[PDB]
């Protein structure tokens, strides 16, 4: 086994100078050993990536998998340790910058057929890792205008050179 | 096909176990303090006056039954002990102890304080940075009173200590992130503290230890956070009714 | 049949990550005006309804009580009457509900 | 005075900015405020704010995101606050929507902030040759056709009434100003001060006497977004952005025998209660007839 | 801006539901009427018949079936064609649609206004007609071209002509 | 091709569904509001309009006592339907029933639920959908319109 995301709340950074920018808090929070599945509880995951933690709980509160429950106490959990054992202030400023799913630990079955055949049964179990980050959500990216496309093609025709030129 | 999950991690105690320990725990320092000091309300404004300040610190000293017999106990026990030495013993321990948070030792801060204090003061900044000065000491340190009990159990002697201390400190607290959180660096707040010391006087060792900090019940508020809290409400079950008390 | 080949996690990809595949997102989320919490705009709130069912079931397990037996149906028009009231002229002649507690905010007397 | 437009929205920038610094300065330390939450949602909450920095939109911070978007006006105590104005003094505090059943004092804070709105495009979509004079936003109710502002006109531009495209043209401004997120800022500036901020205007003098003839204080109310600088009485909604459909109407004459006023009328729908295409354009007629109602 | 979706009767008070709908619908009757002069509101020019010339067809609802006899005892199927609300909508010049003959658009019946996209309905209200539900495109000669927005009728149709039909035939699924 | 079928397959066939359909109607008589299945709901709603109107009929009416003898299948509903359901609705004359889409179920086959009930049940009131008070600046607007229509008009 491997445990690592758990040690990343316990770096500790150098202070500030005054005058740097103020540095947006980060929290790392996981739960290991869930009975859902890897690929399951993926699409969960990527539903909740970039929106702020109000919304990404306000999606997560209808859905009707089995991971929503579990993904939504994961994210209540981890505020309440944002709040409290850092010091960061209002608790609604806070946007899940990543997550995403593992897999666990399997126990193998024997699934009967028939004819005296089997098959081998995986209890399938996953991971689920959440990082927050302080601050606004990021904006998403638009898709490339039609001026974009063209200062792109006209750019790339004029980093031509003769090939094998001289 | 048949294999489990193992490695289910709980705590449970039951009284047989504590009671069939071959050797009994050992410990260095008494947990709780035997009496509490009661300043008078005025010192806020004696502190200010120099001979009244003195004077009537002194006399306490002297009138003080259960405290002489106390500082004998201590003399009987350990030759050499001099009341009017031990303020500057206690202010340098003062001084080196903080200094030890500030550097994060705690090998030497585990001689400095004791068993009763060590966690008090590590607990809450081990993950966070704090850095504190010492710049000036309007007033020395004066005694203030001097305990010790007699626990027949093992003949134990605990000697306690208390020291008022108007100290000149420059304290600020840094968030793990870098950031500021508590207070500035370079405002010399004055601050006055009730610091009690402890020794054990049946060890040949006994290094003197700082037990406890007492803090007056009119003492004024601390400087207040920068970072902004809530309260939150009662949490409601839908079958009962929010109250309003008034 | 048997599949010929294993297919490429390239491929596997394509498929697995389809934007028909993936969770769509709800827009119809609001919050109660009452309680505050969270519900869609088509469906009743969560919270106010648990409100409403406890106490409906408080109601019906009165009513159980003032029937013992399994086949004895009031012939009359039913009230409700919490703590502190008393039945109304035109509540007369209906069979009366007893309730300890004081009378829910939510409840309306008419 | 020989002041470019560049230079005159400039030296009220810096006057607002520097009188901004003075309140600041004026609290030397952060002072702990108790705020206890009467609201029908939440009952019970006690936020712990700092004196005269921290604003009800940050107190809402502390509870959900959906309190920063729906809440539009704060009640501190029984009096209608704005939420970007800092707190002073322990109070109870009460989040106003649109939804709620007594929306009124909500409905004239937002018609007063879309014709400041109006108020800004105005005077800047003229050219500079000719001059531009803001008077005032006059009170009207909500139950009238729209919200209308006075302006003032060069006295060469009297027989000039605009036409569909420009007065399509003034929406189209309007609609950039709503595409930019500019906040709204609330300060208390005292009589004299504010006199200095609108020197160049006679009507704006006349306003600020008479507003600050009615406190005994000498004190007035500026409301600055981007950098536009106007006197309004009562609150403003937080954002610019709260407004979803914005037109103006039409304009309408009413002369005096001292000056003529110029009364811009237009009509606006906040994004929480955008209406049907439908239901729009039989509103946007009734904005186009006159609207006569000052006391 | 996660702008939540909204519907017409989402905002509006019990008190003014009923006006609205009273609002819309005096809208259509009005307008409606005020087409019933296609000779007296300056219609484009009429010319005689020439031979090969294409005339405009209508857009008109299935009602149902009826059996009908002739003189000489056969037994006939008609079917009930209503034309409900028909008005031909814009007129596309010949060499911007086809290059041959001009197309003539006609609409179908009246539905809502709250249920159309937002140019459908801003395109209506220039013409100043209630919105269509379905709207075809017909072949037509430069001689037989109609002013848009004029009334037709059934009686375009005289008895004794061969007509043709286009519709969706019944969906049977997969 | 389901072209005009307005019933629903349920249970185990056209017998079942009847059956299915008598026990909800049973309980949904003795306490005036249950919830179940949305579907389920939805049918029983067009069966629970109608018994009302066999039940305004009369206690005398041979064809509304047979009636009402298969749909309620507790034997002591019978004089409760004749004399307090059908005495209570006597002015409407299609608004008995109300039907509202309850939140999923809290179970693993999370199914859509729907609450039914009868007009002026002796129960707290369900949190009905209130729309837009008339001081909303929308409704102010267009009040606006109509004080000037009646004026003119
Ligand atoms: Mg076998
Ligand atoms: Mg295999
Ligand atoms: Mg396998
Ligand atoms: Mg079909
Ligand atoms: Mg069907
Ligand atoms: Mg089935
Ligand atoms: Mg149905
Ligand atoms: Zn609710």
């Amino acid at each position: 086994i491997s445990r690592k995301w758990e040690k990343k709340n316990k770096i500790v950074y150098p202070p500030q100078l005054p005058g740097e920018p103020r540095r947006p808090a980060e929290i790392y929070h996981c739960r290991r050993q869930i009975k859902y599945s890897k690929d399951k509880m993926w699409y969960l995951a990527k539903l909740i990536r970039g929106m702020s933690i109000d919304q990404a709980l306000a999606q997560l509160e209808f859905s009707d998998k089995k991971g929503a429950q579990i993904i939504k106490e994961v994210l209540l959990e981890a505020q309440d340790m944002a709040v409290r054992d850092h010091n960061v202030e209002f608790r609604s400023n806070l946007y899940v910058a990543e997550s995403t799913s593992g897999r666990g630990q399997y126990l193998k079955r024997i699934r009967y057929h028939g004819r005296g055949r089997f098959g081998i049964m995986e209890k399938v179990f996953c991971h689920y890792f959440v990082k927050l980050v302080e601050g606004p959500p990021p904006p998403r990216e638009a898709p490339k205008t039609a001026v974009a496309h063209a200062r792109e093609y006209i750019q790339e025709l004029r980093n031509r050179t003769i090939t094998h030129a001289l | 096909s048949e294999k489990e999950f193992v490695e289910h991690a709980r705590k449970a105690g039951l009284v047989i176990p504590h009671e069939r320990l071959e050797r009994p725990i050992h410990l260095a320092c008494t947990a709780g303090i035997f009496d509490a000091y009661v300043p008078p309300e005025g010192d806020a404004r004696i502190s200010s006056l120099s001979k009244e300040g003195l004077a009537q610190r002194a006399e306490r000293l002297k009138k003080n039954v259960a405290s002489q017999l106390s500082i004998r106990k201590i003399r009987e026990s350990d030759p050499n002990f001099k009341i009017k030495d031990f303020p500057e013993k206690a202010k340098d321990i003062f001084i080196e102890a903080h200094l030890c948070l500030n550097n994060s030792d705690h090998d030497r801060l585990h001689t400095l304080v004791t068993e009763n204090c060590f966690p008090d003061m590590v607990w809450d900044i081990r993950y966070k940075t704090v850095r504190w000065s010492f710049v000036e000491s309007l007033e020395p340190p004066q005694v203030v009173q001097v305990r010790c009990s007699s626990l027949m159990n093992q003949g134990n002697i605990y000697g306690q200590v208390t020291v008022r201390m108007h100290t000149r400190q420059t304290l600020a607290i840094y968030d793990r992130f870098g950031r500021l959180m508590y207070g500035q660096e370079d405002v010399p707040r004055d601050v006055l503290e009730y610091v009690v010391f402890e020794k054990h006087l049946v060890d040949p060792y006994g290094s003197w230890r700082m037990h406890g900090k007492i803090i007056p019940p009119w003492a004024p508020p601390k400087q207040p956070i920068l970072k902004t809290v809530m309260i939150p409400g009662p949490q409601l079950k839908p079958w009962e009714e929010f109250e309003e008390p008034q | 049949a048997a599949p010929k080949n294993r297919r490429s996690i390239e491929v596997n990809r394509c498929r697995r990550r389809n934007p028909q595949k993936l969770i769509k997102v709800k827009n119809n989320i609001d919050v109660c005006p009452e309680c505050g919490h969270l519900k869609q705009k088509h469906i009743l709130c969560g919270y106010c309804y648990e409100k409403v069912r406890k106490e409906t079931a408080e109601i019906r397990r009165q009513m159980g009580k003032q029937e013992g037996g399994p086949f004895r149906a009031p012939t009359t028009e039913t009230v409700v009457l919490y703590s502190g009231e008393t039945p109304s002229e035109q509540d007369q002649g209906k069979r009366i509900i007893e309730r300890e507690r004081k009378r829910p905010s939510w409840f309306t007397q008419n | 005075s020989q002041l470019s437009p560049t230079e005159l929205i400039e030296m009220q920038n810096d006057l607002f900015n520097k009188e901004k610094n003075r309140q600041l300065s004026l609290t030397p330390r952060t002072e702990k405020i108790e705020v206890k939450h009467v609201g029908k949602t939440d009952p019970g909450t006690v936020f712990v704010m700092n004196k005269n920095i921290s604003t009800p939109y940050s107190c809402a911070m502390h509870l959900s995101e959906w309190y920063c978007r729906k809440s539009i006006l704060a009640l501190v105590d029984g009096q209608p606050w704005d939420m970007y104005k800092p707190l002073t003094k322990s109070c109870e505090i009460k989040f106003l929507t649109f939804k709620d059943d007594d929306p009124g004092e909500v409905n004239k804070a937002y018609w007063r902030s879309c014709a400041m709105m109006m108020g800004c495009v105005i005077e800047r979509a003229f050219k500079d040759e000719y001059v531009v004079s803001l008077v005032r936003a006059p009170e009207v109710p909500v139950i009238a056709g729209a919200f209308c502002y006075d302006v003032v006109l060069d006295k060469r531009l009297d027989e000039w009434m605009p036409t569909k495209e420009n007065l399509h043209s003034f929406t189209k401004d309007a609609r950039a100003l709503i595409y930019k997120d500019l906040p709204f800022e609330t300060l208390e500036v005292e009589a004299k001060v504010a006199l200095e901020i609108f020197q160049h205007n006679k009507y704006k003098l006349d306003f600020i006497e008479e507003k600050a003839s009615q406190n005994p204080e000498r004190i007035v109310k500026l409301h600055r977004f981007g950098d536009f600088i106007d006197v309004s009485e009562g609150p403003l909604i937080p954002r610019t952005s709260i407004c979803f459909q914005y037109e103006v109407s039409a304009v309408h004459n009413l002369q005096t025998q001292s000056s003529l006023v110029r009364r811009f009328q237009g009509l606006s729908l906040p994004v929480h209660l955008r209406a049907h295409f439908t239901i729009w354009n039989k509103l946007l007629e009734r904005s186009r007839k006159m609207v006569t109602e000052d006391k | 801006h996660g702008k939540s979706v909204t519907w017409w009767d989402e905002h509006l008070s019990e008190e003014n539901v009923p006006f609205v709908k009273q609002l819309v619908s005096d809208e259509n009757k009005a307008q409606l009427a005020s087409k019933l002069c296609p000779l007296k509101d300056e219609p484009w020019p009429i010319h005689p018949w020439e031979p090969g010339s294409s005339r405009v067809g209508l857009i008109a609802l299935k009602l149902g079936m009826m059996p009908l006899w002739t003189k000489d005892g056969q037994k006939h199927v008609v079917t009930l064609l209503q034309v409900q609300d028909c008005h031909v909508l814009k007129y596309t010049p010949k060499e911007n649609h086809n290059g041959r003959m001009a197309a003539l658009t006609v609409g179908g019946k009246t539905v809502s206004h709250f249920h159309k996209s937002a140019s459908i309905l801003e395109f209506y209200q220039e013409l100043g007609l209630p919105p269509k539900q379905k709207v075809k495109i017909f072949n037509v000669t430069e001689n037989a071209v109609i002013k848009p927005g004029t009334p037709l009728y059934a009686a375009h149709f005289r008895p004794g002509q061969y007509v043709d039909v286009t519709a969706k035939t019944i969906g049977k699924g997969f | 091709i389901s072209h005009g079928r307005v019933f629903r397959r349920l249970g185990l066939g056209p017998e079942s569904r009847i059956h299915l359909l008598q026990n909800l109607l049973t309980g949904l008589v003795r306490h005036e509001r249950i919830e179940a299945s949305w579907a389920r709901v939805d049918e029983l709603r067009g069966y629970a309009e109608k018994l009302i109107d066999y039940g305004k009929l009369g206690d005398t009416n041979e064809r509304a006592m047979r009636m009402a003898d298969f749909w309620l299948t507790e034997k002591d509903l019978i004089p409760k339907l004749f004399q307090v359901l059908a005495p209570r609705f006597q002015g409407q004359n299609g608004g008995y029933t109300r039907m509202l889409q309850i939140p999923n179920r809290n179970e693993q086959d999370r199914a859509k639920m729907a609450v039914i009930e009868y007009k002026g049940n002796c129960l707290p009131p369900l949190p009905l959908p209130r729309r837009d008070s008339n001081l909303t600046l929308l409704n102010q607007l267009l009040q606006g319109l109509r004080q000037d229509q009646e004026a003119s008009s």
